[PDB]
Parts: structure tokens; sequence; C-alpha cells
RNA sequence: GAGACUCAAAUAUAUUAAAUAGAUAUCUUCAGGAUUAUGGUGCUGAAGCUUAUGUAUAUGUAAGUGGAGCCGUACCUGUUGGUUUGUCCCAUUAUAAGGACACUAGCUUCUUAAAUGGACAAAUUGCGUCUAGCAAUAAUGAGAUUGAGCAAUAACAGGUCUGUGAUGCCCUUAGAUGUCCUGGGCUGCACGCGCGCUACAAUGAAAGUAUCAACGUGUAUUUCCUAGACCGAGAGGUCCGGGUAAACCGCUGAACCACUUUCAUGCUUGGGAUUGUGAACUGAAACUGUUCACGAUGAACUUGGAAUUCCCAGUAAGUGUGAGUCAUUAACUCGCAUUGAUUACGUCCCUGCCCUUUGUACACACC
């Protein structure tokens, strides 16, 4: 029943509310498709529904499971980062923090003059996948 | 005790309302199958496709474009549902309406690219009737494709829209437009 | 036992239709046989006929039995 | 003493196998051991697939290799002499003979 | 006014691509006259052919 | 569909007809059984073919001298 | 020891073998060996042994740089079929 | 690029509108109900289940991928 | 006619109805995550129709008895086709081993199955008893709907 | 040479057997249902449910709750064991066996392979020199039956010295170009190509659920296929059992597919690139990467120009599987089943090639 909310903002990302909840969340860096099976269902959201539907209350509940997943029965193995290295906390990285730590992990290896490092630096592919035919555009 | 019905549909009183198209539109003049599914060895002889019910032809022909290929079990339910929609839009027997839909679309002439020594002019050639029924069935299926593809609209709905649009020839239909162009080229060439 | 969803189930239709005719050989009559045979052969769907059409052997230079790969150019 | 004995025979060539089995069954049946005779087992088609080319380079012709091994079982119920005679003759061309106590 | 015509004889194949079949039709409405039109695909004896244009007869370029 | 039967089939068929004509009928099944008895044809598909080409030759012989 | 024993046996009517005749050609050849004596000679010998056909192929450069082939056939030789 | 990303949620003004609109739509089906803007594929399927409650819809067809009903006939 | 559901094995009316009866008696023990569980390496996403555990445990129940012992390695092969191995290839890859399996453990605690010699599971004490009992009641339910249909005509 | 031939794919168990696969009938066993019929307890209180306790969640007992069914059998449907001349009384540890009975209380329609018979374009009729043949029809499992294998004379400076310890000559050979040990390349990317794989959707994807296989293959001086039990989302970890295999994994009950939902054409829930991450596995050792899941990041692609490959029936196309290579490594390759077309049943037009006809001063032959 009813209308509204279309274009809802969760941590520093614009979310098109016109897409069914899980699928909408893919505009959030960190919150693609497959955790809406974790997050919404354990947050007790009615799952046949829109992201443009459902109370701010449910939005807050969803945010807490995302950032604190271990405490809601979410296995360690279902978290983006097991065993970080640094602080070695089981963490699901959200939003812009994903981007920042992505840079930080490149930078660890760039400093040292690592293989991984230097293939980030010049770019190309740090997973050594064949650029004989492909890597281009 | 013998005889009777397609899916629940009366085979009897289904008139092919066009001589020449009688018998190459092989409805079920004795052939009361029940299902549009058949083991269907129609390919060995040239004239053995003349035998196979037009409903069965429609099922065979729906499932082309490679992902979709050879799912005859997909095909038969869609033609059965297209029947049922056809019965609701115009009212009567949906077998009669399929037969009428194939009739309207059937192409008068055509052109072949005879080599003519620098500037290749075409020579115009009349159509054989063992291509009229098949090409009708095929372009009703292409019209059903095109409308249903990016549309919300179900294949069964777009088949039934295409078929009824053909049956009382509102023209409109993709089938008629493409064919009429081939005929116009045939009218010129001579 | 065997083959597939349509293949098996198609084969049951043959099995029953053929079977009934046999009962009439030994016990009832050809009267019952012939009337049945006429009905079966006429509308057909190979009900009395053991289908020969079986999987042609796949051919060297093809993943498919006549269907070759490649691009010889010309 | 009756000892129940099962002889298994494995070997390749069609016609030779038939004649070895035939003699053993007939001699057994003649001297009424009453047998339960020739268990004709499915022939195992052993398939190797290779390119006709040593050194790959010509328009992909494949030569593939098949071998058929034919297995056949005969059951005898007898002791001392009859067991050892009937096993040791029919022997000579390409037959592997296995005798099992039961 | 479409007049229908019945395949009397299948005469031959004409074409550089050999698609076309030549066919004699004696017309169903008033028999006694026989016209050759060339038919596109495959024809067999007493197939029926729809004459859009009752007469005008093509023939053959070898 | 295609084909006329090769020289080994046809030659065999001409030679048997000359000698055996009396005892060769328009009927195939008897022509099959005469051929194995009178002639050592090693294999059954070849025997049937020879005997069968005799059946064909006999059919035309009846329809005014061949 | 004594779990395997080898026994010598004659090859049936010697001349037919092809392998016996092939060995004969190598010993003749290394002794030297004129050709029409040899090729037609082996061909003649096995045909004499009542063999239906025979083909001897020499593919080889005899004294002149380039490899030459000749097939010497007297026979009904199938080559083909089962 | 013809956008058209319509409206999820019953929107009770449209739900009333839907009821009145449905006859002469003799093709009346979750896609036609969509076509007349306020596209729901599958909550229009529930809108049909709601019509099936008695009044309007003559269900000849109940099918996955083709869900065909009717106006309440002449 | 008397009875006839099938006897061991699914089919379509039976599986949904047996599943529903399992929902009613609620003692199944749904391994905490299963909202999250793709069921699969082969299947992109987790149950859009969230209630898959109940229908799965019904599916395996009826499956098991006909085979005699149909445990864990077997159940992955039948159930759950067809894997998008990312960019390459389109394939058949075995289902999530534990996802099907834990429902078998669930049914053992639900006591709808007894331990077999030479078998993990032969249901022929109480597992079969409940299954074919609800199965016959399901045909009677279909019959009851037909008995109701009789008067209407519409 | 082609062919004929042989093999495989099609038909009779009529003929030979059978640890499989099975008609189905008997005996035996377990389960449910009342549709129908009958008997047994029951408003004098039945089934069911709950709690406590004792004993090993189950059972018994006590109490409460409950309010008309509950149980057995014939019958029907399903399960299990023996039942391919069986069973019993006797033998043997268990068959045959001996005597009795069913005197057939399981045969082979169906697997597999031994052997036969089955197609000859048979019958007829159009067509044709009324020839060889062709076309059509009916009968048939198949209408010259469908597909391979096999292959000549003669030709090529085709490819291969990196299969070969077959091989000429030369080189190399105490500083190896042999070989081994350690480490790296083959796996590097402005860029041209070729095979593919995967897509662009909605005849669909997402998600439940219906569920049907085959060809091959598997541990002997070994560490293979692994059923079944537990933990794990998954990879895997962990203990047992079967199988050197008509026996067991395995009817490889595989995928596409069936059915019902969710979604609505929006680079979208299509698509799955890249990415930092990420638990193990194989190995002595895993960094332009050995491989792999989950968790994540979430690209082009919105049907591809000139060109060009392949294809006429279980063929095409979709779709999976098994085998090989192999410690690890499949988008490969070879077979196999499955779902199963649209369309020619024409012709030499394009292309390629042979054959006649011609010219030739060519003949180590138009490189």
């Amino acid at each position: 029943p009813e209308k509204f909310q279309h274009i809802l903002r969760i941590m520093n990302t614009n979310i098109d509310g016109k897409r069914k909840v899980g699928i909408a969340m893919t505009a959030i860096k960190g919150v693609g498709r497959r955790y809406s099976n974790i997050v919404l269902k354990k947050a007790d959201v009615d799952l046949t529904k829109r992201a443009g539907e459902c109370t701010e209350e449910e939005v807050d509940k969803v945010v807490t499971i995302i950032s604190n997943p271990l405490q809601y029965k979410v296995p360690n193995w279902f978290l983006n980062r097991q065993k970080d290295i640094i602080d070695g906390k089981y963490w699901q990285l959200t939003s812009s923090n994903l981007d920042s730590k992505l840079r930080d992990d490149l930078e660890r290896l760039k400093k040292i003059r690592s293989h991984r490092g230097l293939r980030h630096y010049w770019g190309l592919r740090v997973r050594g996948q064949h650029t004989k035919t492909t890597g281009r555009r | 005790p013998e005889i009777k019905l397609f899916g629940r549909w009366s085979c009897d009183d289904v008139t092919v309302n066009d001589i020449s198209l009688q018998d190459y539109i092989s409805v079920k003049e004795k052939f009361a199958r029940y299902l549009p599914h058949s083991a269907g060895r129609y390919a060995a002889k040239r004239f053995r496709k003349a035998q196979c019910p037009i409903v069965e032809r429609l099922t065979c022909s729906l499932m082309m474009k490679g992902r979709n290929n050879g799912k005859k079990l997909m095909a038969c339910r869609i033609v059965k549902h297209s029947f049922e929609i056809i019965h609701l839009l115009t009212g009567e027997n949906p077998l009669q309406i399929l037969v009428s839909a194939i009739i309207n679309s059937g192409p008068r002439e055509d052109s072949t690219r005879i080599g003519r020594a620098g500037t290749v002019r075409r020579q115009a050639v009349d159509v054989s009737p063992l291509r009229r029924v098949n090409q009708a069935i095929w372009l009703l299926c292409t019209g059903a494709r095109e409308a249903a593809f990016r549309n919300i609209k179900t294949i069964a709905e777009c088949l039934a829209d295409e078929l009824i649009n053909a049956a009382k020839g509102s023209s409109n239909s993709y089938a008629i437009k493409k064919k009429d162009e081939l005929e116009r080229v045939a009218k010129s060439n001579r | 036992s065997g083959g597939g969803h349509v293949a098996q189930i198609y084969a049951i239709r043959q099995a029953i239709s053929k079977a009934l005719v046999a009962f009439y050989q030994k016990y009832v009559d050809e009267a019952s046989k012939k009337e049945i045979k006429d009905i079966l052969v006429q509308y057909d769907r190979t009900l009395l006929v053991g289908d020969p059409r079986r999987c042609e052997p796949k051919k060297f230079g093809g993943p498919g039995a006549r269907a070759r790969y490649q691009k010889s150019y010309r | 003493s009756v000892h129940r004995i099962r002889i298994t025979l494995t070997s390749r060539n069609v016609r030779s196998l038939e004649n070895v089995c035939r003699d053993l069954i007939n001699g057994a049946k003649n001297q009424n051991l009453r047998v339960k005779g020739p268990v004709r087992m499915p022939t195992k088609t052993l398939r190797i697939t290779t390119r006709k080319t040593p050194c790959g380079e010509g328009s992909k012709t494949w030569d593939r290799f098949q071998m058929r091994i034919h297995k056949r079982i005969i059951d005898l119920h007898s002791p001392s002499e009859i067991v050892k005679k009937i096993t040791s003759i029919n022997i000579e061309p390409g037959v592997e003979v296995e005798v099992t106590i039961a | 006014p479409v007049v229908w015509a019945r395949v009397m004889k299948v005469l031959g194949r004409t074409g550089s691509q050999g698609q076309c079949t030549q066919v004699k039709v004696e017309f169903l409405g008033e028999q006694n006259r026989q016209i050759i039109r060339n038919v596109k695909g495959p024809v067999r004896e007493g197939d029926i052919l729809t004459l859009l244009e009752s007469e005008r007869e093509a023939r053959r370029l070898r | 569909m295609g084909r006329v039967r090769t020289k080994t089939v046809k030659k065999a068929a001409k030679v048997i007809i000359e000698k055996y004509y009396t005892r060769l009928t328009l009927d195939f099944h008897t022509n099959k059984r005469i051929c194995e008895e009178v002639a050592i044809i090693p294999t059954k598909p070849l025997r049937n073919k020879i005997a069968g080409y005799v059946t064909h030759l006999m059919g035309r012989l009846r329809h005014s001298q061949v | 020891t004594g779990r395997i024993e080898l026994y010598a046996e004659k090859v049936a009517a010697r001349g037919l073998c092809a392998i016996a005749q092939a060995e004969s050609l190598r010993y003749k050849l290394t002794g030297g060996l004129a050709v029409r004596r040899a090729c037609y000679g082996v061909l003649r010998y096995i045909m004499e042994s009542g063999a239906k056909g025979c083909e001897v192929v020499v593919s080889g450069k005899l004294r002149g740089q380039r490899a030459k082939s000749m097939k010497f056939v007297d026979g009904l030789m199938i080559h083909s079929g089962d | 690029r013809d956008k058209l990303n319509n409206q999820v949620l019953f929107d009770k003004a449209t739900y009333e509108k839907l009821y009145k609109e449905v006859p002469a739509y003799k093709l009346i089906t979750p896609s036609v109900v969509s076509e007349r803007l306020k596209i729901r594929g599958s909550l229009a399927k529930r809108a049909l289940i709601e019509l099936r409650e008695k009044g309007l819809i003559k269900q000849v067809v109940q099918h996955h991928s083709q869900v065909i009903y009717t106006r309440a006939t002449k | 006619m008397p009875g006839v559901t099938v006897k061991d094995i699914d089919q379509h009316a039976v599986t949904k109805a047996v599943a529903v009866f399992l929902k009613k008696t609620g003692k199944l023990k749904v391994p905490d995550q299963m909202d999250i569980v793709k069921t699969a390496k082969f299947k992109e996403l987790a149950p859009y129709d969230p209630d898959w555990f109940y229908v799965r445990c019904a599916s395996i129940l009826r499956h098991l008895y006909h085979r005699s012992p149909a445990g864990v390695g077997s159940i992955t092969k039948i159930y759950g086709g067809r894997k998008r191995n990312g960019v390459h290839p389109s394939h058949f890859c075995r289902a999530a081993d534990g996802a099907a399996r834990k429902a078998l453990q669930a049914l053992e605690h639900a006591r709808l199955v007894e331990k077999h010699p030479d078998g993990g599971r032969k249901l022929s004490s109480i597992g079969q008893r409940d299954l074919d009992r609800i199965a016959n009641q399901i045909v009677f339910k279909q019959r009851d709907a037909a008995k109701q249909t009789g008067p209407i005509v519409i």
C-alpha cells in the first residue's frame, strides 16, 4: 500500500528506490545483491518488496547488520574480510571505506617493491591473467 | 466411442476457408490427436510436411534462435494457450482462427536474381503453395517474437494478437507488410 | 528404464498399444486385433512401429557428427 | 566328495572361445555334472583415441583403436580327477583359466 | 478478381539458382484453356496456385 | 535411389541364368535358396544381391525375350 | 628361471611369409645386389610359392641425391577392403 | 532511450482505476494491466488473484509466463 | 478408486502438500543461515521464494525411500544442475553438499527415518508411515476438492 | 581403385545362456488408505495432544486435555527376501542331486553376445531407347537402409631429424647443445588474426518444485571410482564400507526440459570482466597468476561491416556427460546420450577438382 520514498540514502551512496530491495542496494559499494539474503531476512523485512518501500526503522536495522554482521548469526566466512591482516578483525567493509582500504592494501605492497605492488602501480592485472589477447580498450 | 478433441477443442467444423490452401492446411479432418506433440518424422519426404497438423507446425516453428532451440515441451503449451486467448478475443473455435490467420498472410508472388549481364535485373516468379503455408506460420511467429521481446507481453498474448490480427486482417501484421513488398518487386520486374 | 523424459514416455504409448493386440492373438480373435491395428496405423505416431532413428556416430574434425569446426579461409 | 567349482575363462578371439567353451560344457554334460553352462558376458570394448598423425599437421583424421575381451563362465560339480582333466585340456590358444574353490 | 488454377503438369526447372519450377495450370473456374506460370518453390501434381493476374505468362531464359 | 549393381553381382547373375534358367522363377525367396546350394557365395548380403539381380533379369525375360 | 621357455618352430611352407623375404632382401642388399635381379626376383619367388599377388616398393635414393620410388607388381593385389 | 520504470505498491487510486478499466480489455492479463501504465508484472498477477475472488476474471489460463484471464462476458 | 498417491516418490501435488504439513508441525530445525544459502555453487542467488527448507526436506524424504539409502554424495548429483562458472563454461556442477545434507540430519531428529543395515536411511518404521499416510490424505484432499466441485457447476 | 567387403546403428529370444535389466505370478515380509464391504472396542467416554516420574527421544504408568472415532481383515496401492525348472523332506556350510508336490509356487516381451533368418530396389504401376535405371505405392523394423573403416596407378622438394638409441653429413661432447640440481620464460602487451567460451534477454533470468541417461573408466608390489556416518555456507577435513567391476560407485534417475512464483525491458534481478579479498587442496616449492568456494567489487556487450565456416535427419542447433593428456591444471579434443527444427530432394551460378577437346619450342614437366 501507498507511495513514497524513491531515492533513499544509506552511507554516502544514492540508491535508486525503484528496484526491489536487494537489487537496489547495488548502488551502495559493499551492498550488491547477495547479502540482502543475509541482511533483510534477518532484519525481518517483507522480502517480496521494493527498496522504495519500508520504514526508516527497517533501514536502520539493515545498516546495523551490514556493519556489525557477526552479532546477527552471520558466519565469519560470510564477511567480506576474514582475518584482515591489520587488527585481524572479521569485518564487512562498507561504502567508501572499501575504496580507501583498497588503496591502502595496494600501498603496502607498492612501498616494499612487491610483485603484487608494482603490477598494481603500472596497473594491468595483479591476478596474472594473460594480456596476450585481452586487457584492452 | 472413437474420436474427438485437441486439448478440449472440437476438431470437427474447422473449415479451411481458402482453396488452394485446403489440405496444405491439414487441420484434423480425420486426424483427432489430442496433443500438438508428435514423434513427427515429417522430414524424410518432401510432401510429408503436408500431413502434419498446422498446430504442430506452429509449435515446431516457435522455438528458433539458438538458446530456445528444440524445446518442444515449451512450444506446445504456448500454442495451446494461444488457442485459448484466440477463443476469447474473437469467439468461436481457435483452430478455425489459426487456419484463417495462415490464409491471409500467404504471399502471391516473389522475385529471383537472374544474372542479366551487368545491371542485374530480377525476373518475377509466382509462389508455389508449399511455401505459402510455412512462410505464413513463420512470419506470424516472427511478429510474435518482435512484439513480445522488449514488451511486458507474454509470448502467448503476442501470438494471439498476431493471429487474430491476421485472421480478421487488420494489417498491422508484420507478416503481411514484409510479403507485400516481395510481391511489389514481382509486379515491377517484367 | 533409460533414455529421457519424452523418449521413455513416448515409448510407453507404443508399449501399451502393441501389447493389447497381442492379447487378442492367443485368447480373443483377429477381429479385435485388426480393428485395433487399422486405428493405430492410420493416425499412426509410430504406435505399432519400432522406431529405427538412432544417434549417428560423431565424426573426426567435428564436435558434431557432420558439423565441423573452423575456418579453412577459402 | 562333491566340490562346487566355478571356472572363469577370459580371452579375445570369437570362434576359438566358442570351441573351448563348447568342449568343456559337452564333456561335463556327458559325464552328468549338469553344469549350468555358458554364461556369455558382455564384451568390453576398450577404446583409445589418437590422431592419425605423428606430428599433428594435416586436416584432422583420427585413428581410434578397439579391443574386445570375451568372458565366459562354466560351473562343474566334481572332485579329484574330473576337475583337473577337464581344466588342463581344453588348453593351447590364448585362454586364461581361473578355477575357484567356491 | 483472384482466379484459382490447378497444376496440370510440372514441366521443368528454370533458374541460375534453380529455385524456380515451371508449371502448367488449367484454370479451375472455366477449364478449357491452359496457361504457363513459373512457381517459386516445390510443386507436385494438383497443387493449386493463386492467380493474382489471370493470364500473363512468363516462360524461360536459358 | 542411385545405383546399378557392380560387375561381381551382375556377372554372377548372367552366368547362373544361362545354365540354370529352368529352376529360376520371378520369386526371390527360391532364387536365394538355389544360389547358396548351386554356388559358394561366402557371405549372405552378397548371395542375396546376386540372387536378387537374377530375380530382376527373370522379370524382364518373361516380358518378351531379353 | 624355468617359468619361461622358448621353442623354435618352422614357418609354414617358408616362401610365402613376406617377412622372411623382407629379411632376404636386407642381406642381399648389404652384400650388393643388382636391382632387377632382386625386385622382380623376390616378386617372382613368392608368386612361385603360389601367392596370389605381390608388390615390392623401393623408396630410396640409389646413388643419385633425389629419392625415387618404383613399385614392382605382379599380382592380383587388393590393397583395400577387410 | 525510452526510460519507463513505473510503480511498485498498490497505490489505491490506481487499484480502483484498474477495476473500472479491465472491461473492454478482453486480453486482460498482468501485461495488459501493466501496458496501461503502472507496470507490475507479478503484483499484477496478485491483482488478478484478487479479481479471481469472484467478479470479472474468467480464468481459462493459469500459467507461469502466460497468465490469461477475461472480462465478465456477453 | 482406492488410494493412489504414487507410493514412495514425490510428485508435484504431494511435495508441496507434505512440505506445508512440515511447516505446520514446525519441529524441523532450520540451520541458522538458510535465508542466505544459495543452495549452490551452481545457482547465482538465494531463495527468492524464502521457504525452500520445508519443500527441500519433503523432496529428500520421498526421494530417499525409493533408492533405499540416498545420503549426501548422491543428493548433490540429482538436485541442483547447472552452474554459471562465471565466464566459462556452462556446466553441471554438484550442489552445496551441506545444504541438502543438513535437512537429512533435520529429518533424523524429526524421527521420520530409522537407521538401516548396509544403508544410512531406510524409512520403513515411522518415516514411511507418516509419508504415505499424508500422501493418501493428499489424494483424499484432491478428491474432496472434486467432491466440492461436483455441485457448483462453475 | 570405386565396389563388393567389414564394423557400428535398425527387426524376430524363433535358436544359446546368464552374477544385470525386467513382464508378471506364487509364496513370504513390512507400510498406508476405507473408496466399498465385513468383524472387533467406543458418548458406560475413542483416536489424538500435554506434563511429571521411573527405565532404556522412545516406552510404561499416573494425572490433565479431548469429544467421535480408533484397530484388524477382504480390497487397492507401494516396500522387502526366495522364486531364468521352483519348493518341500533329505544331502552339503549353502546348489545341483535323490523321492514327492507345484507336477511348472516367474518367463525373456526386455539387457549382453554366440548363431540363424531379415532388403532383393521384392509386388505393381508410371517413366525411359520402353534397356541399364529412375519415380511413386503398399507391405516393412529399415525401400537401392543410415554412418564409418578399408583403398590403387601416379604425383608434392606438403609436414615431420623435437616419436624413434630408424638414419647421412656436420656440429656439440673434461666449459655439453648430453643430463641433472636450483631459479625464471612458454603464461610478458601500444597492436593485427584464428579456434572458441560466454552474452546481449522476457521463447528469458532469478527462485522453489516435477526428474529422465548413455558411451567409456576405475586401487596389484598399488594410494583409483568412492557409496554410506559426522563437521563445514563451500572448498575440504574426518571414519568406515563396496568394487580389480553383466556383481559396486552406477539405472552415473546428467544438463536442456516439466510446473509455480518473482520481475518487466530498464546495459536491468540480463551480463559476468576486472578488482582488493578469501578458506583449503596438489606439490619439496604456487609471486603476469597451479587450481577452487564463499564473502565482495560489478566492465564491454543493448544481436556484430566487408568477409567467411558448417550443415539435408536423430543430421542442424541447444544441452549436458564420460574418456585422453594429467601430481595440480579444460573455455581443448574424442566419443556418448538427451530435447530436436526451419529448409533444399535442385544445379554447376560462385568456388574447388577431375575428364574429354585444343596448342605447346614445355618433359627436372609454367615454382
